[PDB]
């Protein structure tokens, strides 16, 4: 701390990115192309 | 020869008669047709391993095949009668290695060997490739549709 201190950094928005961005992760993770899985019967086991 | 192992598909055994006792009459070699088949004391045994070889090439085709068929229907495609089945099978049930199915009940046989332990694999091969086949529809009929109107 002698002279010197941390600085505020946020990490703002980007209107033509933010919701896109959001596209890609979500869109791309609920089942890929949302129409994939909609393992199963050995879990069964696992699971008791 | 190869045409007797290539996918086998059946036999008949007077075919095989006519085919290869033919050529233990026709020379140009003469000698291992004579050792092989025209030898009695031991070319006999290997007429009787012939036996083996059309009954295995009935067993095995049937070991990959015919499920729900009948039985005297089995018998006469296999060339080879009731009697003769119950021979020419116990002597390759003895092999041990082949699971089949036959039942009497009035002379009346059935088959589909595994009893179906199966409600695992419906859903694995139905659904995942139906469904994956369907992500693929969209990936590439309306690749294609497109394509069909960048040329329109």
């Amino acid at each position: 701390n002698r002279h010197y201190y941390s600085i505020t950094i946020n990490y703002r928005k980007n209107e033509l990115e933010q919701k896109m961005l959001l596209n890609l992760h979500k869109k791309s993770w609920m089942e890929g192309l949302t129409l994939q899985d909609y393992v199963v019967k050995e879990m069964l086991e696992l699971a008791k | 020869l190869l045409k007797l192992f290539t996918t086998m598909e059946l036999m008949r055994w007077s075919t095989l008669v006519e085919d290869y006792g033919m050529e233990l009459r026709k020379g140009s070699l003469e000698s291992p047709a004579t050792d092989v088949f025209g030898s009695t004391e031991e070319g006999e045994k290997r007429w009787k391993d012939l036996k083996n070889r059309v009954v295995e090439h009935n067993i095995r085709i049937m070991a990959k095949y015919y499920t729900r068929i009948t039985m005297k229907r089995m018998a006469q495609l296999l060339d080879l009668s009731v009697d003769e089945s119950e021979a020419f099978l116990s002597n390759l049930v003895v092999n041990k290695t082949i699971f089949a199915k036959v039942d009497r009940l009035a002379g009346i046989i059935n088959f589909q060997r595994p009893k179906d332990p199966n409600n695992l694999l419906n859903d694995w091969s139905q659904k995942l490739n139906s469904l994956m086949s369907l992500v693929n529809k969209t990936t590439h009929l309306i690749a294609k549709e497109e394509m069909i109107h960048n040329l329109q």
